[PDB]
């Protein structure tokens, strides 16, 4: 029971780190002329849609999962 | 084949048949407990005595998920479509925000009563090009 | 500058004034002339009575002096626009601060140099990938 | 080549209305970097915390715009 | 000390100087706007960074920018 | 509007004939009271700022004569609201309760005054309280009040509700009248001497006078029969006592003499119903009503006499201006000079006193009702006792922080430095740092020497070292002063109170009164576990006072911000500069003090709830022994944090989680629901709006993609509003959790 | 298991949403189009423009840490 | 007069009237036909 939870918390810090360093890549190392029109810059070109659909799916989850739990209670 | 072998119908389930004789009454009708005993006895049950619902898409349980899914989606599309059309209708009247704060009841009701055909209206706005917008015409943030 | 002439305001002393570091490191003084004897609020706390004519008061930092200056001209009908703020050193060195060139920094004035002026837009700043490993920022270049 | 009442789309990137379309109010004479004053139907962010709205007008340049109408 | 810059989008309305509480900002005659003036920051040594200037800017996004830096006794707003 | 004659007789009455006309066009215009909001909503924040400033009349108009006329009608409307609510309770007692079914056998049935509509399974919430009635067992203690007032039939409660609705209509009408027909001038208001005379002699004096008359003619002669064993249907009506004054003359020997002895200074003869027995009633477990009538008569005489100290129109009397200008010593210079003018002009200055005193008095009400139970059978109803106590704790706790809010409001909005030149307020503003730093030191001291004791006890009991603990069986911390005053109050009837027969309360020491099978009140032995928790309470209150005091002594300015008075009362900050100027306003200080008031009362109510269940409440044996609920472990287990975590929380929370399937299931539901709202508040309290506005940007792009964006541009909550929603949900979730837990626990102890 | 798996899916989608909006909008936005000039971690931008608390790409990491901990709980 | 007809048609009054109406609909439907975990 201890080893599993240990490794899961380890990985839960590792993923947040993977994202925190990508933000730092965008802040310090992203070159918009070097990566022009590539698959990386198109991610920035449609970032509103990515964030919007992430919010939609998180709402679509949270709403019904919480509603079903409260309904069962 | 023998799909859901670990699940037995409520008509055969042990714990469910034990608990169904002792069902509480929700409304004022004293038969409501026995009404549930007779009503839920058709669904599949588990070894604990509680009904289970299968939503994998099979038509045997289309009453479990398919009917509420369709009924919701209908009513929700109705809501969203009349809201969107009324929001567009406001954009040509005096003060586009005041009429969003103070509701034009003779207009909101007129748009609500014409929402039972929202799929046809939406397809007619998509073919003509009114449903969606163009990316080159929407305010976006610096990349 | 040469001399800091002025009468200390009528005040029964407070704990919000200057301290030991404020006397040893640096303190600030403000000189102004009052048309009459009236009551004004202390930027450190309480209400004091300014003397008629030239006044003098020492404060801890500069923002306190400027907060009193912005109060003097706005609350009283005989507005005080001649308040002069000086920075005092531990060696008696007193220099002029506010107003700078005799005129308030609000309205424009002839004889000032463009400091921090850029010839671009904020959306025209260079990319941080072009200046990394150099001791310069996208706004410093 | 603009007049009072023209629909133009902002192309100032960092602008709050970059991509939105506003109405030209008045254009000032030569000798100004941003003489084209444009009004908008939507306020920006400007204002202290808790303000009711913002500013719906700004000055731009001709190379930063695109007529629509 | 903090860094204060003023961009060519400034219309010279003196609002950022009317809001500055430490006499950090001034106004110099310019040739870009109708008012023919632009904001100036000669006394950056007295800038605490309370952003009272940026709050009082009218142009589409700021024309004056404040970038916080190496904090000192004067920038920290220390009165003791 | 209408036009009455004049209604005056050589008075200071001064009104304006129809200042504000009556119309409905301003109803369809939201936010019209504010100039900044009348131009129409341009962002969604415009909506929030509409409610955030709905009652702030200073930002609306600057004329004080208009603000006072608004406040008067606002009070009238509040009184209408209150009368509506009270008629609700009387009507639910008349037609949706079992007050008659409870009055018969009060020791074998539970109070209930609500019936749940049987639908979608919620009909299970109707618990069998006894006697065939099914409903929610109430804890507000309305049946005890209605028994102590003489209510015996449902028609009485019905007529009470009707009268309450009539009074609600009257207050609602008077509000409109005093703002749309004849609104009073300033000449009618600023008579604080006259207003104090009228509020003492007429309101608080004649009120207790008339209520004592009621008790002597209604409450006492009917409760005397109720406590004897007479059926309510055989007990006569209150007006049959005045229609036949002989029936009253006989039921009390003093009444058998007439009215003349009272006028001829023969008070001692009325000792047959104006008694001074004290203690409690062995039949009901509450205070003696014969003592309460005498008490209300005494309070009435005292208040009517007090209403004749200040000067009005006939020359005699005092002027508070004179009294304030007279008090001045060598320590404070001019003393109270200018304070009359402070409290006769600034409404916030008055509210910062009234709220403080009203909250303190509500706390006193709780602390006095719990130990000297004044209502019949309320000391046996542990649920009702706990509920009244904690509810009157929370009301006062909120009303106290209101004072620290409105004081800072007065400082920023109404403090004129020219009007305060070397008096109490001005000189207090000088040495702000002295008081604040000294209170800082005191709070640190009380934190180390009250909570560190609990930490040390937990570490000692964890290390297996019993002889090193602060307990009643080791390094004892006995409270000598409290035990001494307990013993003083015990020996009162035979020394410093010869006329008193019993002690004020049996909590100090004495006999153990018990009704039916449960105990009413017994001596509360105070030991180490009481000393430590009392010091915990003192520490938490000290920190709350420090916060709410620095909120007022620095709302004007500080070494950090010297121009803070310009920024107003409610503002988030003054930029990230100066290292960080976040949360410096008085509004932010009240936002912080709310949490500490909650944290202090959280330990206060837990101290009450565990000490009562452990060293007071419990079943009494027919031989005489008393066995407490938690077996008296408070003096031996409440000394460690693990004791409160296990034997208090974990042990007594079992009633709430195991409540599913019963009539108490709603309490478990609300327990989890408060656990939900608590955590929901943390999202606001830990984040900042700069992220939420950037997210709203993406959602706005998504809406404009389908061309569904509202013209009201969506804007995240302001920083202040973010903090406000955070603290509101924090308090709501916590108080709902504790309410559900306390009610489910108190209802499950028999 | 189904309901707890959907709660887990919510915990993943929302944490990733926060960590992705922090990385994408790390160079700029419509509140701060010059976020790239302020670096990765910075306090804010001031109370103006409605408010700028927790606006840096570092603050998004700080917020998503709570969601990672909740998902791992 | 129209001043009150505009107040009865404001956002909060209407958004509470619709919620009350929908509550009535749902409550009466689950009164006459309760316990509908799925469709028969
Ligand atoms: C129990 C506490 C709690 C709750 C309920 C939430 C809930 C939410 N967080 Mg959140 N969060 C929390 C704590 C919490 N957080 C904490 C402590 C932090 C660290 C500061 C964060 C940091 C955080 C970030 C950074 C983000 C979120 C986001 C979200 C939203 C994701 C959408 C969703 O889940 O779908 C559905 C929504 C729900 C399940 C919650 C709604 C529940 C109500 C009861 C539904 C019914 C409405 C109700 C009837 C209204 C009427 C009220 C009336 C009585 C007055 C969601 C509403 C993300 C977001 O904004 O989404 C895009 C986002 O990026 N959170
Ligand atoms: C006409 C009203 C309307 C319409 C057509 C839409 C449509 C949409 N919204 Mg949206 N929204 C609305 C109102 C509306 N919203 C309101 C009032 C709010 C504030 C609570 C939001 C907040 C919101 C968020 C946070 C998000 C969306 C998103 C979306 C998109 C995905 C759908 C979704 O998320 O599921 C359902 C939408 C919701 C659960 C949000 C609440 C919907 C409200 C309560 C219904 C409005 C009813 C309206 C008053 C009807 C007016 C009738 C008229 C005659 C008076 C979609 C195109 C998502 C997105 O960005 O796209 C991917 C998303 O993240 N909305
Ligand atoms: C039908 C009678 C009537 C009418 C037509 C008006 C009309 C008006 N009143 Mg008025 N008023 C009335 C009764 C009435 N009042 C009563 C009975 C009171 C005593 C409480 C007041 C006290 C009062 C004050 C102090 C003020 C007004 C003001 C106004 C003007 C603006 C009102 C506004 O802002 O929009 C409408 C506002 C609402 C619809 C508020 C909604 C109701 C709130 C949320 C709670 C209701 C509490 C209620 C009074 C008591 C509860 C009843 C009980 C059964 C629970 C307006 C012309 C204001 C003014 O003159 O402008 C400067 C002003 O300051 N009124
Ligand atoms: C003996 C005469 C008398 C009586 C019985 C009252 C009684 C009352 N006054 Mg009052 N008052 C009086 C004389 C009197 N006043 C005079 C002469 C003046 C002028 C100096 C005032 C000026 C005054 C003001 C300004 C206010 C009151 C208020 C009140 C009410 C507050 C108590 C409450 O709400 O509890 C419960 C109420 C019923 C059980 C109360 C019913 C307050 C109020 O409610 O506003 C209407 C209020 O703000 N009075
Ligand atoms: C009789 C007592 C009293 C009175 C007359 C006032 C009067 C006033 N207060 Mg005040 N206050 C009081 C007590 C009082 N307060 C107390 C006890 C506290 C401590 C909590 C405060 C703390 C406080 C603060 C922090 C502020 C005020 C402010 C104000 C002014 C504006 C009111 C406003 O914002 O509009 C209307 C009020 C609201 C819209 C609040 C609505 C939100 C409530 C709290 C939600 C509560 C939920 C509900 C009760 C229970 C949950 C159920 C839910 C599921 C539906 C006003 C003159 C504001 C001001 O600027 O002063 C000039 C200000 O910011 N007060
Ligand atoms: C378990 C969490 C925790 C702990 C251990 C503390 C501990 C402390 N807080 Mg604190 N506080 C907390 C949570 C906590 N707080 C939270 C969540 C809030 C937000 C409402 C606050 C808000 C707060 C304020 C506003 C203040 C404190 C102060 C203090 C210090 C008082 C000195 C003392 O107690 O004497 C001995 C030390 C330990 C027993 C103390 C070290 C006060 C202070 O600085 O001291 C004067 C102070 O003003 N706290
Ligand atoms: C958001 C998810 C969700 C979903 C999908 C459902 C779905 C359902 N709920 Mg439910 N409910 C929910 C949330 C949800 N609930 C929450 C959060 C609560 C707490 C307030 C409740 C409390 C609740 C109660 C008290 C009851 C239901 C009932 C029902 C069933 C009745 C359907 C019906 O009325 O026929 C069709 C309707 C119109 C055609 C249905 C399958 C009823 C039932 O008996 O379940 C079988 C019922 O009594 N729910
Ligand atoms: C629980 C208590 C048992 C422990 C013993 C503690 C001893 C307390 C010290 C004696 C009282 C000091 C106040 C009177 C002394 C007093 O008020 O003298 C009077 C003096 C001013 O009086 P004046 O001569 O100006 O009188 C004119 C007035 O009418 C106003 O002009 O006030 C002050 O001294 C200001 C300094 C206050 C700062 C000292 C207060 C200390 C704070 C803590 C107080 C603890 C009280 C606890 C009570 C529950
Ligand atoms: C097979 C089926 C399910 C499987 C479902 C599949 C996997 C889901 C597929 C989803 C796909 C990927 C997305 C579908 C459509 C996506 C497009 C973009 C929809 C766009 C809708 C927009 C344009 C509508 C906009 C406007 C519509 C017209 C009406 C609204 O009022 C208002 C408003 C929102 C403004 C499972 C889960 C397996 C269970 C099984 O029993 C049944
Ligand atoms: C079915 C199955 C299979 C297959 C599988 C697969 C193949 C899948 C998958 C999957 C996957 C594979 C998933 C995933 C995940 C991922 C992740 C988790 C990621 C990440 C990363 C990140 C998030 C980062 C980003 C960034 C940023 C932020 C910006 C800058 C740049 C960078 C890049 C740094 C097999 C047959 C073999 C076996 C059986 C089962
Ligand atoms: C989520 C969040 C937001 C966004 C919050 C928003 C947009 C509030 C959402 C309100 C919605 C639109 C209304 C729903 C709530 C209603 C008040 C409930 C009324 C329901 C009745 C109609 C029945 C902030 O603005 C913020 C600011 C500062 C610190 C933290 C935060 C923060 O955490
Ligand atoms: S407010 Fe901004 S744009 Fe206007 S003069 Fe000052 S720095 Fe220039
Ligand atoms: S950041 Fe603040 S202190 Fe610095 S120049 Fe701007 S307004 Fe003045
Ligand atoms: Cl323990």
């Amino acid at each position: 029971a201890a080893l599993y939870t240990h490794h899961q918390y380890i990985a839960g810090f590792l993923m947040v780190g993977a994202f925190a360093h990508g933000a730092i890549f965008f802040v310090r190392d992203y070159d918009p002329v070097a990566n022009k029109d590539n698959v990386l810059a198109r991610m920035l070109e449609h970032k509103e849609a990515l964030i919007s659909h992430l919010s939609w799916v998180s709402l679509f989850l949270g709403f019904h999962t919480l509603g079903l739990y409260v309904h069962n209670d | 084949a023998d799909d859901f072998a670990n699940l037995t119908p409520c008509s055969e389930n042990p714990a469910y048949l034990a608990k169904s004789k002792n069902f509480l009454n929700t409304t004022n009708d004293p038969n409501s407990g026995k009404i549930r005993a007779e009503r839920y006895a058709s669904a599949l049950c588990g070894p604990e005595g509680y009904p289970h619902l299968i939503v994998d898409g099979r038509f045997t349980h289309a009453g479990d998920f398919l009917i509420p899914s369709i009924l919701f989606l209908y009513i929700a599309g109705w809501i969203g479509w009349v809201g969107r059309s009324y929001l567009i209708e406001i954009r040509e009247s005096k003060n586009p925000e005041m009429q969003e704060v103070v509701i034009n009841v003779p207009l909101a009701i007129k748009k609500m009563l014409g929402g039972f055909l929202w799929p046809l209206a939406a397809v007619g706005e998509y073919t003509s090009g009114k449903l969606v917008m163009k990316d080159s015409e929407i305010p976006t943030s610096p990349r | 500058m040469t001399e800091l002439s002025g009468q200390p305001p009528k005040f029964g002393g407070s704990t919000g004034g200057l301290l030991s570091k404020a006397n040893r490191e640096e303190k600030y003084a403000i000189t102004w002339t009052s048309a009459s004897e009236q009551v004004f609020e202390m930027p450190t706390g309480g209400a004091a009575i300014m003397n008629e004519g030239e006044n003098l008061l020492y404060l801890a930092r500069k923002e306190q002096c400027l907060a009193l200056g912005t109060q003097l001209r706005t609350k009283f009908k005989p507005k005080i626009q001649d308040y002069k703020i000086y920075r005092v050193y531990p060696s008696g060195e007193v220099q002029y601060l506010h107003p700078a060139d005799g005129v308030f920094p609000e309205k424009v004035n002839e004889g000032r140099e463009a400091q921090g002026t850029k010839t671009r837009r904020i959306g025209q700043n260079p990319e941080p990938v072009t200046i990394k490993f150099s001791g310069k920022a996208p706004y410093e270049v | 080549a603009l007049n009072r009442g023209d629909k133009v789309r902002i192309k100032r990137t960092e602008s709050y209305w970059y991509g939105d379309v506003g109405t030209v109010a008045s254009v000032e004479k030569s000798g100004i970097l941003y003489p084209v004053i444009v009004r908008f139907d939507r306020v920006n962010y400007n204002g202290f915390s808790g303000s009711a709205s913002g500013v719906n007008t700004n000055n731009f340049a001709e190379n930063e715009l695109e007529l629509v109408q | 000390s903090h860094s204060v810059k003023i961009y060519d989008t400034c219309i010279g309305c003196t609002q950022c100087v009317r809001a500055c509480p430490l006499d950090v900002l001034e106004m110099v005659p310019w040739d870009g706007c109708k008012a023919a003036q632009i904001a100036s920051s000669p006394r950056t040594e007295d800038c605490v960074g309370c952003k009272r200037c940026e709050t009082a800017c009218p142009t589409d996004f700021l024309s004056i920018r404040v970038y916080l830096g190496a904090e000192t006794t004067r920038s920290m707003g220390l009165a003791y | 509007t209408i036009s009455p004659p004049e209604r005056e007789a050589k008075a200071k009455v001064s009104v304006d004939n129809n200042p504000v006309p009556t119309s409905f066009e301003k109803w369809g215009k939201p936010g019209h009271f504010d100039r900044t909001l009348a131009r129409g909503p341009k962002t969604t924040t415009w909506i929030w700022n509409l409610h955030a400033n709905a009652h702030d009349f200073d930002s609306q108009t600057s004329d004080l004569e208009d603000v006072s006329r608004k406040i008067f009608s606002a009070h009238f409307g509040h009184l209408a609201v209150v009368f509506v609510w009270l008629s609700g309770m009387y009507f639910h007692g008349a037609k949706f309760s079992n007050y008659e079914g409870w009055l018969a056998d009060p020791t074998h049935i539970k109070p209930s005054a609500q019936v749940v509509w049987p639908i979608v399974g919620q009909g299970i919430l109707n618990g069998d309280v006894g006697g065939g009635f099914h409903g929610i067992q109430i804890t507000s203690g309305l049946f005890y009040l209605w028994r102590a007032s003489g209510f015996t039939d449902s028609y009485q409660l019905y007529c009470t509700a009707i009268g309450g609705l009539v009074m609600a209509a009257l207050m609602l009408f008077a509000g409109w009248f005093h703002y749309h027909v004849k609104a009073p001038k300033l000449e009618w208001f600023q008579n604080v001497e006259s207003m104090m005379n009228h509020h003492l002699a007429g309101l608080l004096g004649l009120g207790s006078l008339g209520w004592a008359g009621h008790q002597i003619h209604v409450s006492m002669p009917i409760n005397k029969l109720l406590d004897a064993g007479v059926a309510p249907k055989d007990i006569p009506l209150p007006h049959e006592f005045i229609l036949e004054p002989s029936k009253m003359a006989e039921l009390y020997p003093s009444f058998a003499q007439g009215l003349t002895p009272f006028f001829t200074l023969n008070w001692g003869v009325y000792s047959d119903f104006l008694t001074f027995k004290g203690g409690l009633n062995p039949v009901t477990g509450g205070l003696w009503l014969s003592d309460t009538a005498h008490h209300h008569l005494a309070i009435a005489v005292l208040f009517i006499i007090a209403g004749h100290m200040y000067r009005t129109n006939w020359g005699i009397g005092h002027s508070m201006k004179e009294i304030l200008e007279a008090h001045k010593g060598p320590f404070t210079g001019e003393g109270h000079k200018g304070l009359y003018e402070i409290l006769t002009t600034s409404w916030h200055a008055q509210l910062a006193i009234n709220l403080a005193l009203l909250g303190s008095l509500t706390i006193i009400v709780a602390q006095h009702m719990y130990a000297m139970p004044p209502y019949p059978y309320q000391a046996i109803d542990y649920a009702t006792q706990l509920s009244l106590f904690t509810h009157h704790m929370w009301i006062g706790g909120f009303l106290i922080v209101g004072a620290g809010a409105h004081g800072a409001i007065f400082m920023v909005r109404d403090y004129d430095p020219a009007k305060n030149v070397n008096n109490l307020l001005d000189r207090m503003l000088r040495h702000r740092d002295a008081i604040i730093s000294h209170l800082n030191w005191v709070c640190i001291f009380l934190g180390f020497h009250s909570f560190g004791l609990y930490i040390h006890n937990d570490t000692m009991r964890a290390l297996g070292r019993p002889q090193d603990m602060f307990s009643d069986t080791a390094i004892q911390l006995q409270p000598i002063f409290a035990q001494w005053v307990q013993h003083l109050h015990t020996l009162a009837p035979g020394a410093t109170a010869p006329n008193a027969l019993a002690t004020a309360s049996y909590a100090f020491g004495g006999e153990t009164i018990a009704v039916a099978g449960k105990v009413a009140m017994m001596p509360i032995t105070l030991g180490t576990a009481d000393f430590m928790v009392h010091h915990i309470h003192a520490f938490t209150i000290h920190v709350t006072a420090l916060i709410l005091l620095k909120g007022v002594l620095y709302a004007r300015s500080s070494r950090l911000v010297p121009d803070k008075a310009n920024l107003g009362f409610r503002f988030p900050c003054d930029g990230p500069g100066r290292g960080g100027t976040c949360q410096v306003s008085g509004w932010d200080h009240v936002f912080l003090g709310l949490f500490w008031m909650y944290n202090s009362l959280s330990i206060v109510i837990f101290h009450f709830s565990w000490k009562m269940q452990s060293d007071v409440w419990g079943t009494v044996s027919p031989d005489g022994s008393v066995t407490h609920v938690t077996l008296g472990n408070f003096a031996q287990s409440a000394i460690t944090i693990n004791g409160w975590l296990r034997d208090f929380l974990w042990a007594q929370a079992a009633n709430v989680i195991n409540s599913y399937g019963s009539a108490l299931s709603a309490y478990g539901i609300m327990f989890l629901a408060g656990h939900f709202v608590f955590a929901f508040s943390l999202m606001f309290l830990f984040s900042g709006r700069g992220y939420w506005q950037e997210l709203i940007e993406s959602i706005v792009w998504a809406h404009n993609k389908l061309n569904v964006a509202p013209a009201i541009q969506p804007r995240a909550l302001s920083i202040i509003q973010g903090r406000a929603v955070g603290v509101a949900h924090y308090l709501l979730g916590g108080i709902v959790t504790t309410w559900a837990f306390f009610l489910a626990r108190s209802l499950s102890i028999g | 298991d189904f309901l707890v798996h959907h709660a887990i899916a919510l915990g993943l989608h929302t944490t990733a949403l926060i960590l992705i909006k922090g990385a994408l909008d790390a160079r700029g936005s419509k509140l701060m189009p010059d976020k790239k000039d302020f670096g990765y971690s910075f306090p804010c931008d001031g109370p103006g423009r409605g408010g700028t608390c927790d606006i840096s790409a570092w603050d998004a990491f700080y917020l998503a840490m709570f969601w990672m901990l909740n998902t791992l709980g | 007069m129209d001043g009150l007809k505009s107040f009865l048609s404001t956002a909060p009054v209407m958004i509470m009237a619709l919620l009350t109406f929908t509550a009535g609909i749902l409550i009466e439907f689950n009164r006459f036909y309760p316990d509908l975990l799925f469709h028969p």
